[PDB]
């Protein structure tokens, strides 16, 4: 998935 | 052990010479100083796929370092029932030999028996000097969807931008070449072409059953064997295969  | 006699530049060259059985063969790509064992998947129509990655039961830990991912790990079996990573150097030597155009097929299996595919045309893995960067021309189709194009999980607008895989260099927890200020490889426990971090991750943690929670990983990492386009990030696959064949065989 994504990250901050 | 039982390696077959017919050799070639790859598994397609092998099929061209008459080999009709799937198994262990020796191949020596254009720049290989020495031949090496590979598992060829040879179907009836003469198609011979060089298999470079296999997941099927959780027997090998994929959290390996750079040198281990460079050289290969796991075990090759004549029956094709073992998990392994051929090696970044070998994948490089094959996919870039004689500018031959290769297509990559990612084949996935459910915990429910369903198999899905995703093809990439003109697939290549660069040399160590460029950190075994992954590059391909375009997606050629398949029901698994195009996870390598990136995915908008929803979390942010730039998700898609950050979870695409084309042009990404390889990263292991001890060789961080991703686009995240943390270490993706290190926190998801794998070796992969990380961006920030991924929409397709086939070297992730093998979770029995498929479905898994954010808790199964204390720091909430979605680190399973996922392909965002086919299944939810909280679904780890039962089996995965990454193999290559000259593009014209498609
Ligand atoms: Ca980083």
């Amino acid at each position: 998935g994504p990250r901050p | 052990v039982q390696i077959h006699d017919i050799t070639g530049k790859d598994c397609q060259d092998i099929a061209n010479k008459g080999a009709k059985q799937s198994g262990l063969y020796f191949i020596k790509p254009l720049k290989a100083n020495q031949q090496f064992l590979v598992y060829c998947e040879i179907d009836g129509s003469g198609n011979g796929w060089t298999v470079f990655q296999k997941r099927l039961d959780g027997s090998v830990d994929f959290k390996k370092n750079w040198i281990q991912y460079k050289e290969g790990f796991g075990h090759l079996s004549p029956t094709g029932t073992t998990e392994f990573w051929l090696g970044n150097e070998k994948i490089h030597l094959i996919s870039t030999q004689s500018a031959i155009p290769y297509a990559l097929r990612v084949e996935l299996e459910d915990w429910n028996g369903r198999t899905s595919t995703a093809d990439y045309a003109m697939f290549k893995v660069g040399p160590e000097a460029d950190k075994y960067r992954l590059t391909y021309a375009y997606f050629a189709g398949g029901d698994a969807g195009d996870a390598f194009d990136g995915f908008d999980f929803g979390d942010d607008p730039s998700d898609k931008f950050f979870t695409s895989h084309n042009g990404m260099q390889f990263s292991t927890w001890d060789n961080d070449n991703d686009k995240f200020e943390g270490n993706c490889a290190e926190q998801d426990g794998s070796g992969w072409w990380m961006n920030k971090c991924h929409a397709g991750h086939l070297n992730g943690v093998y979770y029995q059953g498929g479905t898994y929670s954010k808790a199964s990983t204390p720091n909430g990492y979605d680190n399973g064997i996922i392909w965002a386009t086919w299944k939810t990030r909280w679904y780890s696959m039962k089996k995965t295969t990454m193999k290559i064949i000259p593009f014209n065989r498609l």
